[PDB]
């Protein structure tokens, strides 16, 4: 849903998460592991990008007399050139790093989706909007096992094949 | 802080906001 | 503001179900997570757990088997229910609001005031208020001392106010001390200019919640 | 899952002194801690989140430093109002765990108390019980002895004691020694005294009263 | 049948940032790195006494121009303020060599 | 990152698109949506990179006298330093951004093929030459419905089921 | 991006490769093609990044007299500013390019896996941890045919069909 479809305003405990819907109802739940890694990385990124800019001690301006006009224009050029250089660096890195930040978030979405997919290959059928419909019943315990990386595929493989082969 | 010529340097910490 | 008040009956019997209700003002509960935390008096703090209206709750393992969290969006409250309260379950309970996602992770800025839950076979014994004489016996210059004495009450929750909150300075509502009787005594003292001892009247309002007793008494020189 | 060692349990330091509280953790937690100031009998006030994000409005004297498993809460200039119990919470993994807390007190000039005796309420005497109070206001340190001398005879026990915590403004302590003795209406004899012995007193002070 | 879905977070934030591929990208969370509020507050820095020469040029203040006696005894500063067009400079016409050094 | 199979010299109406082959014939047809997004992004990127390099007013050279030699070497050093800095920035940005442009285009390929994947899960068979063979008859209307992202899987699910099971 | 779990301390002959396990035993074997491409790319990358730095030499410092304090401060400012600019460029290029290098390698992983998956569309079964279980017998010649991108799906399609469908 990075651009596939929309986000979730009801999920307010993390960047990324799941929306589960079973017999016991529905609800949002953030994935703390991937959200935590993303916070770690974006924090280190912002701090590195900002803190990398340290400059030497400078009393900037200079005024040169009527016999030092060449001396003068050179100093104004140096001042304004350091201006241009630091401005150029800040602008480019802000643009590039906002790009890379959005793309990093997209890749985190993709990785979470692929994890949930690899856990449930034939026990669930993919719904095209980043969803899965179970051929079996995934109770709260099953949902949590999917969420903390410990889904049991042989546990439900029997019921899922039965319901799958009948559905199809 | 550093003097620059930019008019806006807010950096994205989060992902795009897409309601609904 | 968002404000979190706390109601707990207290003195739950040793094999019963504790029911605690945190009331929420200034916030629609349906769009916030709600947290319960606890403190065994001088001991540290313990995270009881998390609940949401459109989400999935998660609880502390040691209490997991017994805790259920519910939310009433109609009355804007959320409630703990703990089955078979043990002696170790006697402690102060606090309710807090789980703020939304921040760049520094999720924050709990907003905090309840704390209510004591005692687990005891004993009863709701009302307090006994006895005023304290002036420090006229002790020549202390302009300084003078008045107070009251709340005794003979088992549930510890007790609130002392002075002139229903008007008297705000020089107050020393002491700690409650367990007497040999298995009851608690609790002294409350205010220092006062000896001049005003005539022109002003000093009343204590004592509201012991479990006994639901609200005794107010005068202190005369 | 995540056990917490917050050292040290009890501190006392004069005004202006820098204070450092260490919060060692059981596992890797990155920098995801919180620091709370729980004042006596009040809700805990979040001092720091992200271990380095001073919450808005908190005095800039507080600074959180660390990442991984070790973390330090540093008060640059300790002030009277900073008397409280300081906890460190963790929000990387459930269950969220607090440290045992660190009690920060304040070293100050030794101050003599003010002693006042309160006789038993006659209303109480009608109920067959009796209690006399010795009151010591605004002293330092907490270490004092309030003994009782009835008919010139020290009572072995029958006296309980309550000590207020450090005032946020003055950081001066207050104590009440309650004698709960009832010979019906203490119809034993009639001399009652409060032997008060404190460091801020060169010689002990004894105030006293008789029957009415 | 049951469903278990995956998605990310949304709020009511309208913070817009620029990327090279796309401008005015509304993000859930951001940080402005640019303070752009010269506040009416223009004062000293470390509680010092920043000295203004008023209607005296730097040369007029150093040489001792007679109309610049409001400056005598002005001993310490965090910085010095000079108008672009003071009135009292090198009154007898001349120059201060290496004025700029 | 790199996602390439082969190019189409015959599709002359867009960066990306489709090659359809049904009983009404065969042909190339560009996907205007993804091509459009790509052109927008590349245009904005190029314009941002170029327009950030703005020009000041600096008659470059200075010629100093015999009592200003160190002045003169400082000024030549400043000229050559701004030269080297701007050259370095231009070179590296061109290199990096050509790399990133090609990678962006590859990901556009991948996203388009994912979209066609999602509209057509079991109603078609994927081929290693990055194509699809329908287990049913996809006429011009069906093709257009897939091209504008409005394909109807239940419409052809039964026909595709029958033929797909018929293969074995 | 799409990173993985696990490491292969035994494979000592290349960045990437396979672990085969058939009737004839098991073993590691590096994919020389993709590692060769990755080494070409990383070599050209390091060389470009370093070559851009190579520019002209210049005796840095200058000495000015007591009547030249100001051009002296301007010269020290110029030296120090070029120092900062080059330092910052080097630092950020190091950081960002180590980032992009790890990402490039991750993408090479993904490409190799998808190649193998396209060769073994149905004849095998994705284990999940990053492997394949054959529904047929893949002896050393079969393994090599998959490794050099010439696997013969119709060769084993019938054997794989029989075994695969025998499972269900």
């Amino acid at each position: 849903a990075g651009f596939i479809e929309g986000g979730w305003t009801g999920m307010v405990d993390g960047w990324y998460g799941y929306h589960h819907q079973n017999e016991q109802g529905s609800g949002y739940a953030a994935d703390l592991k991937s959200t935590q890694n993303a916070i770690d990385g974006i924090t280190n990124k912002v701090n590195s990008v900002i803190e990398k800019m340290n400059t030497q001690f400078t009393a900037v301006g200079k005024e040169f007399n009527h016999l030092e006009k060449r001396i003068e224009n050179l100093n104004k050029k140096v001042d304004d050139g350091f201006l241009d250089i630091w401005t150029y660096n800040a602008e480019l890195l802000v643009l590039l790093e906002n790009e890379r930040t959005l793309d990093y978030h997209d890749s985190n979405v993709k990785n979470l989706y692929e994890k949930v997919r690899s856990q449930l290959k034939n026990n669930a059928k993919e719904i095209g909007n980043g969803c899965f419909e179970f051929y079996h019943k995934c109770d709260n315990t099953c949902m949590e096992s999917v969420k903390n990386g410990t889904y049991d595929y042989p546990k439900y493989s029997e019921e899922a094949k039965l319901n799958r082969e009948e559905i199809d | 802080p550093k003097y620059v010529k930019s008019t806006k340097l807010r950096l994205a910490t989060g992902l795009r906001n897409v309601p609904s | 503001q968002v404000q979190l008040q706390e109601s707990g009956p207290g003195l739950v019997k040793p094999s019963e179900t504790l029911s605690l209700t945190c009331s929420v003002s200034g916030a629609s509960i349906s769009s916030y997570y709600w947290i319960w935390i606890r403190q065994p008096a001088g001991k540290g703090l313990e995270w009881i757990g998390r609940f949401y209206t459109s989400g999935s709750p998660n609880y502390n393992p040691s209490l997991r088997s017994r805790v259920t969290m519910s939310v009433d969006t109609s009355k804007n409250q959320f409630s703990l229910k703990l089955t078979s309260v043990t002696a170790a379950d006697t402690a102060v309970y606090y309710c807090a609001r789980e703020e939304h996602i921040t760049f520094g992770g999720v924050i709990v800025r907003y905090w309840g005031q704390g209510t004591l839950v005692t687990v005891s076979s004993a009863s709701t014994k009302g307090p006994s208020v006895f005023p304290l004489a002036p420090s006229s016996k002790s020549t202390s210059g302009g300084t003078a001392a008045l107070g009251c004495l709340v005794k003979d009450y088992f549930p510890e929750p007790v609130t002392v106010s002075w002139n229903s909150g008007a008297l705000t300075s020089g107050v020393h509502t002491f700690p409650a001390v367990l007497q040999s009787s298995g009851l608690y005594s609790l002294s409350s003292v205010v220092t006062v200019p000896s001049s005003s001892l005539g022109t002003q009247t000093y009343i204590c309002n004592v509201n012991h919640k479990p006994s639901n007793t609200k005794v107010d008494k005068r202190v005369e020189p | 899952d995540i056990q917490m060692t917050q050292s040290p349990a009890t501190l006392s330091a004069s005004v202006g002194d820098r204070v450092s509280i260490t919060c060692r953790a059981s596992q890797s937690i990155s920098s995801w801690l919180a620091w709370y100031q729980q004042k006596p009998g009040k809700a805990p006030k979040l001092l720091i989140y992200k271990a380095s994000s001073l919450e808005s409005g908190v005095p800039s004297r507080f600074s959180g430093s660390g990442s991984g498993s070790e973390f330090t809460l540093t008060i640059s200039s300790l002030q009277p109002d900073d008397f409280a119990i300081y906890y460190c919470q963790q929000y990387n993994s459930y269950p969220w765990t607090f440290g045992q807390g660190t009690k920060v007190e304040i070293k100050r000039t030794v101050a003599a108390p003010s002693v006042f005796i309160f006789p038993p309420s006659d209303e109480q005497l009608k109920s067959g019980t009796a209690s006399v109070v010795c009151l010591l206001n605004n002293f330092y340190p907490r270490e004092a002895k309030v003994q009782w001398k009835v008919d010139n005879a020290l009572q072995s026990g029958n006296s309980q004691e309550s000590v207020t915590e450090q005032d946020s403004k003055d950081s001066t302590y207050s104590l009440s020694s309650t004698l709960t003795l009832s010979k019906a209406d203490y119809e034993k004899h009639k001399v009652y005294a409060c032997e008060v012995t404190h460091q801020g007193l060169s010689s002990p002070v004894t105030k006293s009263f008789n029957r009415g | 049948g049951d469903t278990l879905c995956i998605g990310y977070h949304a709020n009511n934030s309208t913070d817009t940032v620029d990327t090279l591929l796309e401008k005015n990208v509304t993000v859930t969370h951001s940080v402005n790195l640019l303070e752009d509020k010269h506040n009416g507050k223009l004062c000293s820095i470390n509680g010092k006494q920043p000295i203004s020469l008023g209607d005296c040029s730097f040369a007029g203040w150093i040489l001792g121009n007679p109309m610049c006696d409001d400056l005598i005894g002005k001993t310490s500063w965090s910085y010095i303020v000079e108008k672009p067009n003071p009135t009292n400079g090198i009154c007898y016409p001349g120059t201060l060599e290496d004025e700029e050094e």
